[PDB]
RNA sequence: UCUGAGAGUUUGAUCCUGGCUCAGGAUUAACGCUGGCGGCAUGCCUAAUACAUGCAAGUCGAUCGAAAGUAGUAAUACUUUAGAGGCGAACGGGUGAGUAACACGUAUCCAAUCUACCUUAUAAUGGGGGAUAACUAGUUGAAAGACUAGCUAAUACCGCAUAAGAACUUUGGUUCGAAUCAAAGUUGAAAGGACCUGCAAGGGUUCGUUAUUUGAUGAGGGUGCGCCAUAUCAGCUAGUUGGUGGGGUAACGGCCUACCAAGGCAAUGACGUGUAGCUAUGCUGAGAAGUAGAAUAGCCACAAUGGGACUGAGACACGGCCCAUACUCCUACGGGAGGCAGCAGUAGGGAAUUUUUCACAAUGAGCGAAAGCUUGAUGGAGCAAUGCCGCGUGAACGAUGAAGGUCUUUAAGAUUGUAAAGUUCUUUUAUUUGGGAAGAAUGACUUUAGCAGGUAAUGGCUAGAGUUUGACUGUACCAUUUUGAAUAAGUGACGACUAACUAUGUGCCAGCAGUCGCGGUAAUACAUAGGUCGCAAGCGUUAUCCGGAUUUAUUGGGCGUAAAGCAAGCGCAGGCGGAUUGAAAAGUCUGGUGUUAAAGGCAGCUGCUUAACAGUUGUAUGCAUUGGAAAC
RNA sequence: GGUCUUGUAGCUCAGUCGGUAGAGCAACGGUCUGAAGAACCGUGUGUCGGCAGUUCGAUUCUGCCCGAGACCACCA
């Protein structure tokens, strides 16, 4: 191994951490959207969402084909 | 550097950093042959002047032969 | 890097001779400890002294291991030289190396077969001015008996032609020595200060180019083969052409790594128990016990003849005589090849003592040079010693 | 082997004077044929094309004294532009440094001529070289790196030696040029291209 | 030094192989014998043929002579 | 343009038919004898067997705190980083077991996609909070480590307002699944560092950063094409052929799921076995073509085996992680450590594959404004006749032919043989003398000189000055540099096939031999000697390839008796098809456009003394499109 | 390197109580086959790897070695 190694796993252990809650929180939002439906709730969603698209944590393209999928459901309603 | 040993010749050619040396390349621009003096360079600033106009440029001493050449000079407008 | 190892002072090489049961491994252990406790940089070993299976299960010496301590003065190496018989190569091997042979005799143990054959060996194979230490003291205290062996001991050594009256005689016990009590080690003082006189060295001189006997060959994990030996003439530096001779065609070789006791030299020198690993060998042509020289001139040889001092029967000699087709072993400064006494027509059996002039054919072509003192012995009793006189092929 | 060791005797088997026309008339013994004793009549039962073919290749490689790796290595050279074969490669076999001295009439004998160009004492063009066989072009000027113009052996071969019109050399210079090719009747005519471009069925 | 077991010639005077010896194995083609067409290479580290051989000692493994 | 040989082998003898052998090259060659140098190539093909130790991935204090130490009375400046954080850590290297298919290469489409930094162009760089390091202490164990408490920084993290441009959808508008437009909601950007100027207020430059756009770049996917044998291999097959919604990937896509159908592939060869990394190319070849797919360069796979996941922009990651498995190892018994198909290098397997060499000097890459750092890449060094090429191992003179040896076989003589002896001359190399490269004809670097923006001054573009970087090197090389013919040839064969004879020995024994076969008591085939011829620091001898071998005949065979016409008839598909007019060109031919990596070869040139070799210029090939001709 | 083992005719092989050398084959001659094989009779051979003892007495029982054959060298 290397002391490079065990410098990068000490600190990815932290932003994994971080990854892991952001992907909860994303989830714990899309299941309240999908409890009741309302521009109120997207709003919020988006946001997040734009925010997790700023880095390289989630791809925008993903985030642009659920979102699509969500104003389907809106529009629809 | 190829050629034979004790003999060094460098073909000229645009390169980026993501690909190994003598592996594979872009577009042949010409040859430097460091073993014989006398200022051995062919050129053809044909198309090189794009590829510096798009990034991804070959290696750093390069500049120089361009220096000496006089592109640089004629660069800067072109640039801005 | 290897831990490399460099040192200026002189070197000595001092044995342990003596049959077993004499306290000769306690005696080993007892000058590490003491040096230890005199000098710095001399690491304790006991469970080091030996490195072979039965060879620390029994307590007495059988096979050969190497030791390195240094003392304020002088800097000193000992290969453990064996007991009982089926071994005597060994001992020889060690004996033919040493300058240094300090004669460890017990007042308890007085001098046994093995250790009367040792000191005779000593006489014929030459070791100067050999020292005597009476040893294990602490059993069986008595008015004269300690002093009965300390006369023989000066008897037997004026008895074969060394100087029994000019070696200063210092007794000791090594199980007192080796455990701690403090009035002995006085006495391994005296032996140190002992070892300090009348004891020469190989003469310094690196106008001689090479020349090597060895002693064991040991193949090391990734390195290779580092084969271990004495010098005889040479100094040595990493990177140099040497060629290996003795019961094999002539190859050529490169040193790359010289050591004592797994520690890696600086500068080789005669005398000094070297280690040097070999690019491109194997155990299977380079020999347990080969000879080494400087590429361009070296020569071996198969018949020769040479005026033998054939040692008296009284001193030593044969218990009997020999026809052309006696077969003896040879000792040639690094090996024991067995020859065969072919007798010139001088009588049809040659006696023990009567020194003559003798030629001699040799199974395997060895290295042979005039004037190179070499021995003759069989089943644990030497038959004869001499010089070459004349080579022939 | 570099060289032939004895001569005399391949000229005896070769029936051909590498000289101008003597090698030997009462030697203690003068012969036309082989040398050796098997040489009692043993000429007129050995006709065949494999036997023609060999003896000529000896007697243009003896000729010139060139290896067989280098007899073929030039014969490929030669190969290489088209032009006329037969009359290309006699005059690239003549083209030969050695033989170039030869021809202007500083040697007595080839042989002479390899040993003096392979000690670097001939100085081709201000850079000299090593190889006894360089390959000229017409126009090449050569010296001798004029100490070695005392030689005693030098003088007694320069003195009227070979006066050939395809190369123009003074000899109160010992200087000269190449002025043309040289014409086949000048040329040695016992050597001929059929049989041993037959023994080239390699290429 | 695999399985495989094959019957084989020893050419030239002689022989120095004592039914427990490894040596070098030769194709080559004879017709004095069915099947047997492999030959031993004298003179490779083990049987090695010294008998006057002056003249091709390339096969049989013999030392040029000494003058 | 290119571009071509045969000979012997059946029988009592001849011919045909077919077979066999030899003769050319060529290695990843090995190996026997031996061996002088140099340039160059090349140096584990076996056990993707395991392997001491070390190097192969660090850099950044102008990203941040703290700490140490040095100097300084001190203030302060300076070196360093344990850490935090940034970038490369995916490339760079080796290997080819596995992998017969989109793997390869080519031609496209990605109207189904991604792409940090590098390019264009532009708006912002405002505000606050929070903790973890480091450190202090304790627990825990021999250790690796692990756990707990108090105290810290930010260009690390998180909210807070702002939103040119961008995010979605909606209305209107435009264009042949899409593109351009106007409008209606909604969302989300952070960070400063260094320096300069300014009393301040602020301003300026650079770096850094958010956002947006242009590219290029590489990545991902699909596509026909051609590239193993195998019918003494015949059915295969169900997220499998599909359709319906959702999840899902950058993205289409049963990729996957809930549901509903039953197809699809296959006799033009599925499936099955064995084998294979692929291509350019290497070799044979004249040529259709064959062989190998050394090295080498492009593509793919892979990292002790098998999985899982994080991060990075991109990984399931040659020197990341976790786990299981197997091995090895420490172990005080409780726990743990590791992965040379990275450089070597060792064990072993072989017939065999190189040193724990030097320097990052060049170059290149990675880091960082900057000094500078790393590079077992790379550029060198050593070993090896493993291969190609160059050169010495003297030359000139020198006869009845010295000695000797052999034959004739005594008693002339011939033969080795100008070969010897003897005489001179010369020193590539060998031995000495002195000098000595280029590669450093790139580059920072601070001062000069000029130059774009704007000026208040920095900074940036170009020339001049030098510091300058050399392991190789006192090397290549240079010179009426001393001495010295001195320091340096072996080696297969002689019956013929194919140049190369006498003597002695053996007597179908001994032996040789690729072929015919020689030898059983004068052997041109065996043994030896001499002579001889062949190649030469090389000579031979075995494996694999091709020519020969037309010896599966595309070119370039046939099938009455030497080998074969099914025992014969009917006949599907398919192949080959009457004449004349028209259509287009699917073929066919041909013009243009692009590719056909470099490299290989060919033709020409240049350089190393010429060489070998390298580099330079042009040279094909196949398709894709477009445009013509319409004979077949 | 130690642990043992082996040495018989020319070759491959057993060895009398230390007291004796035993088979087959190549191998010398004869019968016989047009010839050569095959078959049948008689021959032969060893101073038992070499030195010195113990020894009336040694291939044989030892001490010496040599040529050769097998058992392993851990640890960590």
């Amino acid at each position: 191994n290397i002391k490079s190694n065990e410098k990068r796993l000490r600190q990815n252990i932290k932003r994994n951490l971080n990854n892991k809650g952001q992907k909860t929180k994303l989830k714990t939002n899309v299941k309240n959207f999908h409890k009741e439906i309302n521009l109120d709730n997207l709003g919020n969603v988006y946001s997040q969402a734009d925010r997790l698209a700023r880095k390289g944590i989630i791809s925008t393209n993903r985030a642009r084909r659920l979102k699509s999928r969500n104003v389907a459901v809106l529009n629809k309603t | 550097r190829m050629g034979r040993v004790h003999y060094p010749t460098y073909r000229i050619v645009a390169v980026d950093s993501r690909v190994k040396r003598d592996g594979k390349y872009i577009a042949l621009i010409g040859h430097l042959n460091p073993a014989l003096k006398e200022n051995k360079c062919k050129i053809d600033e044909a198309v090189a002047l794009e590829w510096l106009n798009k990034g991804a440029k070959p290696t750093d001493t390069v500049r120089s032969l361009f220096s000496q050449t006089g592109l640089w000079k004629k660069f800067v407008e072109s640039k801005k | 890097a290897r831990e490399k190892f460099d040192r200026s002072k002189p070197h000595v090489n001092v044995g342990t001779i003596g049959h077993i049961d004499h306290g000769k491994t306690t005696l080993t252990a007892a000058i590490c400890t003491v040096l230890a406790k005199e000098g710095k940089s001399a690491a304790t070993r006991y469970d080091q002294i030996d490195k072979a299976p039965e060879e620390k299960a029994r307590g007495i010496t059988i096979n050969s291991a190497h030791v390195e301590y240094s003392s304020d003065k002088r800097h000193y190496a000992h290969v453990d030289c064996p007991g009982h018989a089926d071994y005597i190569k060994n001992m020889i091997t060690g004996a033919a190396q040493m300058d240094g042979a300090i004669l460890v005799v017990s007042a308890t143990d007085s001098v046994m077969p093995q250790t009367r054959e040792h000191i005779l060996l000593a006489r014929q194979v030459g070791v100067p001015r050999m020292v005597v230490f009476l040893n294990k003291c602490d059993i069986a205290t008595d008015e004269e008996v300690q002093e009965l062996v300390a006369e023989e001991v000066r008897d037997l050594l004026t008895s074969y032609g060394f100087d029994g009256k000019n070696t200063p005689i210092i007794y000791g016990s090594a199980l007192k020595a080796l455990e701690g009590d403090p009035k002995w080690e006085a006495k391994i003082h005296d032996l140190m200060n002992a070892v300090d006189e009348w004891i020469p060295t190989p003469e310094r001189e690196v106008d001689k180019p090479f020349l090597l006997a060895i002693e064991d060959t040991m193949t090391i994990t990734g390195r290779g083969t580092v084969v271990t030996g004495r010098v005889e003439r040479g100094e040595l530096k990493v990177g140099q052409e040497i060629e290996i001779v003795g019961l094999r065609p002539i190859r050529k070789a490169v040193v790359t790594g010289i050591e004592m006791f797994k520690k890696e030299l600086d500068s080789a020198m005669a005398g000094d128990n070297a280690g040097v690993l070999l690019r491109g060998v194997d155990r299977k042509e380079v020999e347990r016990g080969q000879v080494l020289a400087k590429p361009g001139s070296i020569k071996p040889h198969k018949k020769f003849k040479a005026e033998i001092y054939a040692l008296k029967k009284e001193e030593g000699g044969r218990h009997t005589g020999f026809l052309n087709g006696y077969r003896p072993q040879f000792y040639f400064r690094t090996t024991d090849v067995t020859g065969s006494i072919s007798l010139p027509e001088n009588t049809e059996m040659v006696l023990p003592g009567d020194n003559t002039s003798i030629t001699v054919e040799l199974i395997a072509p060895i290295a042979c040079e005039k004037g190179s003192k070499f021995s003759i012995r069989e089943g644990g009793r030497t038959v004869g010693a001499g010089s070459v006189t004349e080579v022939l092929e | 082997m570099k060289y032939t060791g004895s001569i005399f005797k391949r000229s005896r088997r070769l029936g051909f004077s590498l000289l101008e026309n003597n090698k030997e008339f009462s030697k203690g013994k003068k012969r036309k044929t082989i040398p050796g004793q098997h040489g009692n009549r043993f000429r007129s039962s050995t006709m065949s094309g494999y036997a023609q073919q060999l003896q000529e290749k000896q007697r243009m490689q003896y000729m010139y004294g060139i290896t067989d790796k280098q007899f073929r290595r030039l014969f490929r050279l030669v190969l290489k532009q088209r032009g006329n074969l037969a009359v290309n490669l006699f005059r690239v076999l003549e083209s030969r440094l050695d033989n170039i001295v030869y021809r202007m009439g500083f040697a007595p004998t080839r042989r002479s001529a390899r040993q003096l160009v392979n000690h670097g004492h001939v100085l081709l063009n201000d850079r000299t070289v090593d190889t006894p066989s360089i390959i000229l072009n017409p126009g090449d000027k050569v010296r001798l790196k004029a100490k070695t113009i005392k030689i005693p052996i030098v003088k007694a071969a320069s003195e009227s030696g070979v006066v050939s019109p395809f190369v123009e050399t003074n000899n109160k210079t010992f200087e000269g040029t190449y002025v043309r090719f040289p014409e086949r009747s000048e040329l040695p005519a016992g050597i001929n291209e059929s049989y041993v471009v037959e023994w080239y069925k390699r290429l | 030094t695999n399985g495989f077991e094959v019957l084989t010639y020893i050419p030239g005077e002689g022989h120095n192989l004592q039914e427990h010896s490894v040596t070098l194995l030769r194709g080559g083609r004879v017709k004095d014998l069915p099947g047997v067409r492999y030959h031993i290479v004298r003179g490779t580290l083990d049987t090695v043929g010294v008998e006057k051989r002056r003249q091709q000692r390339s096969a049989y493994g013999a030392k040029k002579p000494k003058a």
